[PDB]
């Protein structure tokens, strides 16, 4: 009692039910999708640009003064120099993508400005040094040494003023008053790392005093020190710490040092593939070239796993400044920050809100202020009410965070 | 046998993959272990090779 | 529609070009006389459906009596859009601005 | 010839073409009028057999500057018979005229074929409302650019005021110095001040109740 | 200046499908015979108009002397290179594909304004000089990940999810169609949205339905597309994918199952996990790149949320977290309404009975019941479907997972 379908039994299904419009509606839909294809290969519009110039100015350029750049001009490569020798060159040079070579200089130069760690012009066949070139100054530093005013007010990161007061004492007081250090007989600290929960004010307290420095400031991408090519990131961190120590009163901000970090004084450090090239070179140039400097460097990360005790050996890094949560008055200050710049009611109170935000960051406090506005968009409103924020705190904190089972309450009132 | 032995004595052809490339008698080929090349066609084939 | 949104002259889509003068240093570089054709439409298009204007047509009234004969016809033609769908007092608005005895003024106004 | 077609608008009898075209049997610069009263009687329906003679007779021909007005006006009559099958052919109309016209055409496309979008709908939706600054932010200044700045002007031929101010005020900022203010400083602000005409009173689009015409067309189509 | 570089000179290429989504009889009716034959008429004519376009062009060109000689002044097998830095004295420093760096000249017809570090150029073989700059063209890997066809049906296809549909439409469609509301209060729109829940709930449906009804460029990336093995190919594609998303539209980037590319960041020194982790880090960086994102919306979707890196989940990066639960006994009525619409339903069935006896079957469970009950009618040789086919479909499909309950223990 299962039966399967014979060939005549197939024809019962396939016939019954609109046998006038079945294929009539179907092959029209079938060949139109064929026709969607047949337009597309028929169109095939795609064309090139290839970046030419208008022929008003290049026709005389396209004369023999292209061949004068073809055959007289050359195709010389660039490299780096390890070192030199005395009274005779015997220079040691890496292509580093090809091999390392022991070469000579060509006759067109003087042996003075062929110093170590320099870009030079290298012959294709005889590999002689043709022209010494600059280290490509300066997009390797000044493109992150922006020297530009950021749009962060001092009143934006209010509520954590004592952690600011730690950082205001460490950074500002030697850079503008190294006089009471002489009047008392002390020297300033020169190492501070930042760690703690994400979205706490790390980049804010960095950028607020980067706004209040009137001076050189450098922000450093953590993945920028990670490179594709082996032996390339160390060469970069060479060029950063050299040309930042040149001018005075500058700040460098390391950020997300998880990729370049890890305890190298402790059990691990079994790495050594282009991460340690960056790492061993920076800890080389962090001390050694810094007794009694002028440029302070700050690190910041979300993971306190990657603390190096060799960094925390004094001379490199001294102080563990971490950030915390606001008690209440810090939070009520922050709610006033993220709600003064939007269409609100003049009668809401914010101390009721920070009661409902026990363990929360200003990232979450900002998220509530945006979410409460989103409830005002749901209805036709243009100003927020009290209950707009009250639904937002319920939507943010009492939904995904560490409190559930609200109806079974009945033990506490 | 002479026709074989002469075509044997010949440096072989490369192979490069094109999913798509631009028109106007020149296409854009990355080959196997290398970069991309703007090349020219032969005249026994079309520009409709894509 | 005076209830829902509108007092008699918004006149400020022109004023919404306020932030441009700080975009790139300074402003006050545009003095083209053919822009003054478009200056009729800050009064022109917004005053449809009873945007009646005594002395808010003074930007018209000066430029009507300043130059631009085809703009004399145009600013006179804008008054019909100011009193649109009207039979009650529409011609009385024209008659005070009608008798200037000019070709371009009356041919714009009576159109 | 336009008031002729306005005197014979809206009937697919094809006697009015037998009337008018056999009446003005004449030289081809007067047979520019052949396409007018033909399709002015053809306001809106499905008569796709007319739409292929609206293409196949004067399609391209490369036409070194003799009848280039006629292929524009033949395209002008393609704009209607498209604005009321109720979006059945409006998707097909924007599919054709975006492709084989401005993205595959000449004096037909890059001078005139944007007046479809100033005539097909004027509600505004970001498919075609962003398809026009594809050919406007690229002004293509090599031509007498007020052809493309004519397509600037009635790009803002869409009523019911919107957020399109972002497109217009930014193009007015690049339209002050460049896109010189001798010619179109009226025009950009004519376009700018037209979307917010009043707050209200934007229904000029020949569709009442659900789909009937209410002409209407006789006042719009002259411009 | 005020309008420096006029913002990259760049247009957007949106979708080309949704040719006519009005087939609204949805049945064997002469309207759909009339509707589709209209669509056949406009596509045949657009074929024949472009067929006459490449036909009636008598041009027979002769190239200009300047253009013809420069095409012979350049090499015939031109090679693609990469700018690194620029010296304006008509010779600069570029890089090959292998990274060999050359002090080559640049010819004086290259339109010397497009030279920015990172732009792609064309090179010679003899002196390797910069023949001409290439426009910003990308690899074929990312061009596959750009959607051509609007896939499937609109919001009427899904069986009642409207609490969450109204969420995503506020975050994606409303800021594009109508960004007047946000400037009325000075509130920036949300940036990233994560869709999570038990599987078979409709996470992929809502991605397809948004990609149906949109004017944005919709990018389809699925998880382990993005992982390769040439030591830099991982973090290279993220930069290329979001460059494409930046230069094109206010855009939607849908990355699916990001749990395969993100979990809690361990850093074993072996060179297998780093390529994951370096790519994992830079995506989170390129997310908050903040240079000019230009309204690029990111939609992410997994099943489990607990095994995620908390650096992704935090606000500042991703603002919306959306649960898709096993719904109710109410929207089930709509899914059984939808998935039984195109079939000859017999008048003996009470589909409420199936919703009544059960509590935790999903939308993919319902669609499997609707197909299996139709197969049972073919077994006993029918077209209409009795109540008994749904009884046998419910028993056959469901009993494969249900294990573990304390019966008798409770009451
Ligand atoms: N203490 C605070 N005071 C004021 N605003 C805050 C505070 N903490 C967070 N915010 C809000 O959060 C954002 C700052 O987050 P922050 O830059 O500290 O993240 P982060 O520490 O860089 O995160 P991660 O370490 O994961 O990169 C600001 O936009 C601000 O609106
Ligand atoms: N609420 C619903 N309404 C209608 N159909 C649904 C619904 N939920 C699921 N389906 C059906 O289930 C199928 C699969 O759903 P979908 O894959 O989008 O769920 P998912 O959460 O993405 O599952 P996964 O994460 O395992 O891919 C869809 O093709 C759809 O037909
Ligand atoms: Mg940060
Ligand atoms: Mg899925």
């Amino acid at each position: 009692p299962i039966r399967a379908l014979d060939e005549g039994d197939i024809a019962l299904l396939k016939t019954y039910g609109q046998s006038t419009y079945s294929r009539q509606i179907k092959q029209v839909e079938d060949d139109i999708q064929q026709l969607l294809k047949k337009i597309n290969e028929l169109t095939g519009i795609k064309e090139s640009d290839t970046g030419l110039a208008p022929p008003a100015l290049w026709d005389l350029a396209a004369d023999k003064q292209t061949l004068q750049s073809e055959q007289p001009l050359q195709v010389a490569r660039c490299t780096k120099i390890i070192n030199a020798d005395s009274e005779d060159p015997k220079y040691i040079i890496n292509v580093k993508q090809f091999a390392k070579f022991v070469v000579d200089l060509s006759d067109q130069v003087a042996p003075t400005d062929i110093e170590e760690g320099m870009r030079v012009g290298v012959d294709r066949n005889k590999y002689q040094i043709h022209i010494p070139l600059p280290p490509k100054i300066d997009p390797t530093v000044t493109m992150m040494q922006v020297e530009e005013k950021p749009d962060v007010t001092y009143s934006d990161v209010g509520g954590c003023k004592e952690q600011i007061e730690k950082l205001r004492e460490v950074v500002e007081t030697p850079l503008l008053h190294p006089e009471r250090f002489v009047n008392l007989g002390i020297e300033p600290p020169k190492g501070v790392l930042l760690f703690g929960p994400p979205g706490t004010g790390k980049t804010l307290c960095a950028r607020a005093v980067a706004n209040r420095t009137d001076a050189c400031f450098i922000r450093v991408i953590g993945s920028e020190l990670v490179q594709k090519y082996v032996g390339e990131g160390a060469r970069m961190v060479r060029e950063l710490f050299e040309m930042a120590r040149t001018k005075k009163a500058c700040l460098i901000f390391f950020d997300e040092i998880d990729a370049i970090g890890g305890a190298r004084f402790d059990d691990g450090a079994g790495g050594d593939n282009e991460v340690q090239r960056t790492m061993l070179e920076l800890i080389n140039q962090l001390d050694g070239f810094d007794p009694r400097g002028n440029i302070k460097v700050l690190m910041a990360t979300n993971r306190p796993d990657t603390l190096d005790p060799a960094l925390m050996r004094p001379g490199r890094l001294d102080r563990k400044i971490e950030f915390s949560l606001p008690d209440l008055e810090g939070r009520t200050h922050i709610f006033k920050i993220h709600a003064r710049s939007m269409s609100v009611e003049r009668d809401i109170r914010f101390e009721l809100l920070a009661r409902l935000c026990p363990n929360s960051t200003g990232a979450e406090i900002r998220s509530v202020c945006t979410e409460a506005g989103m409830f005002a968009i749901r209805a036709r409103r243009k100003i927020a009410t009290e209950k707009d924020f009250l639904e937002a705190v319920n939507k943010v904190i009492k939904s995904y965070a560490k409190f559930s089972a609200t109806p079974r309450y009945m033990t506490y009132n | 046998l002479r026709e074989e032995l002469q075509l044997l004595q010949e440096q072989g052809s490369y192979v490069g993959e094109v999913v798509r490339a631009m028109d106007k008698k020149k296409v854009l080929v990355k080959v196997h272990p290398e970069g991309k090349f703007v090349v020219d066609v032969d005249k026994n084939i079309d520009i409709n090779d894509v | 529609e005076l209830d829902i949104m509108e007092p008699k002259v918004p006149d400020d889509i022109y004023k919404t070009h306020l932030e441009n003068n700080r975009f790139g240093g300074s402003g006050s570089q545009v003095d083209s006389a053919r822009m003054n054709l478009a200056s009729s439409f800050v009064n022109g298009f917004v005053n449809a459906a009873f945007g009646q204007d005594k002395l808010l047509t003074d930007d018209g009234n000066k430029w009507l009596y300043k130059n631009k004969d085809h703009g004399m016809l145009s600013a006179a033609a804008s008054l019909g859009m100011i009193l649109l769908w009207d039979v009650d007092g529409g011609l009385t608005q024209i008659d005070k601005y009608l008798y200037s005895s000019e070709d371009y003024i009356k041919s714009g106004a009576l159109l | 010839p336009l008031g002729l077609g306005l005197n014979h608008l809206g009937k697919g009898e094809a006697i009015e073409a037998i009337l008018a075209a056999l009446e003005v049997v004449s030289e081809p610069f007067r047979s520019f009028a052949n396409t007018l009263v033909d399709v002015c009687a053809y306001a809106g329906s499905g008569n796709v057999l007319k739409v292929q003679q609206l293409l196949h007779i004067c399609s391209e021909h490369f036409d070194s500057k003799e009848k280039e007005e006629d292929k524009d006006k033949k395209e002008k009559k393609d704009k209607d018979k498209k604005e009321a099958p109720a979006d059945m052919g409006a998707h097909q109309g924007v599919a054709v005229l975006g492709i084989a016209l401005i993205a595959m055409g000449e004096e037909i496309g890059a001078e005139m074929a944007l007046r479809t979008f100033g005539h097909l709908l004027r509600y505004g939706e970001p498919t075609l409302r962003r398809a026009v600054p594809l050919a406007l932010a690229l002004i293509s200044v090599s031509n007498p650019r007020l052809n493309i700045l004519d397509t600037l002007s009635k790009f803002s031929h869409d009523a019911d005021p919107e957020v399109s101010y972002n497109s217009i005020f930014a193009m007015g900022m690049v339209g002050s110095g460049t896109n010189n203010a001798r010619l179109a400083a009226m025009l950009r602000q004519l376009a700018q001040y037209h979307a917010k005409d009043p707050n209200n009173l934007f229904m000029v689009r020949l569709a009442q109740g659900l789909t009937h015409l209410g002409k209407g067309t006789l006042t719009l189509c002259p411009y | 200046p005020t309008r420096v570089g006029k913002k990259k000179k760049k247009t957007k290429g949106p979708d080309a499908a949704s040719k006519l989504p009005l087939v609204t009889p949805h049945t064997q009716c002469r309207l759909k015979l009339l509707k589709l034959e209209r669509i056949k008429d406009y596509l045949l004519m657009e074929e024949e108009f472009i067929r006459n376009q490449e036909q009636m062009k008598p041009l027979e060109e002769k190239q200009e002397e300047e253009r013809s000689k420069v095409d012979d002044l350049r090499g015939t097998p031109m090679s693609v290179g990469t700018l690194e830095e620029i010296i304006d004295d008509n010779h600069a420093i570029v890089s090959t594909s292998v990274g060999s760096e050359h002090y080559v000249s640049i010819l004086s017809f290259v339109d010397k304004d497009l030279l920015e570090p990172g732009c792609s150029v064309l090179l010679n073989h003899k002196v390797h000089a910069v023949i001409g700059v290439l426009m910003d063209d990308t690899d074929p890997l990312v061009t596959v990940m750009k959607v051509e066809k609007a896939p499937q049906e609109t919001y009427a296809d899904i069986g009642g999810l409207d609490n969450q549909i109204q969420e995503i439409k506020e975050s994606v469609e409303l800021p594009l169609t109508h960004p007047e509301y946000y400037e009325e209060m000075g509130i920036k729109p949300p940036k990233g949205v994560i869709l999570y829940g038990p599987p078979g709930t409709g996470k992929t449906l809502l991605a397809k339905a948004v990609a149906n009804q949109t004017s944005a460029t919709f990018l389809r990336v699925v998880g382990s597309e993005l992982i390769q093995k040439y030591l830099g190919d991982g973090p290279k594609l993220v930069r290329e994918l979001f460059r494409v998303a930046e230069e094109h539209a206010p855009s939607i980037v849908f990355i699916d199952e990001i749990d395969a590319i993100g979990t809690k960041r361990y850093d074993s020194n072996s060179g297998g996990e780093r390529e994951i982790q370096r790519t994992m880090l830079e995506l989170l960086n390129q997310l908050d790149g903040f240079d000019s994102r230009g309204d690029v919306k990111v939609i992410m979707a997994t099943n489990r949320i607990e095994t995620l890196d908390p650096a992704l989940i935090r606000p500042g990066r991703i603002d919306r977290k959306i649960e898709f639960p096993l719904p109710d006994e109410k929207t089930k009525k709509r899914i059984f309404q939808i998935h039984t619409s195109r079939m000859t339903l017999a008048d003996d069935v009470t589909l409420d009975d199936l919703i009544m006896a059960k509590d935790d079957l999903s939308g993919a469970d319902i669609k499997a019941i609707c197909t299996e009950a139709g197969l049972m009618a073919l077994r006993e040789r029918r077209m209409k479907v009795t109540n008994e086919d749904f009884k046998k479909s419910k028993e056959n499909v469901l009993y494969k997972k249900q294990e573990g309950t304390p019966e008798g223990l409770y009451l």
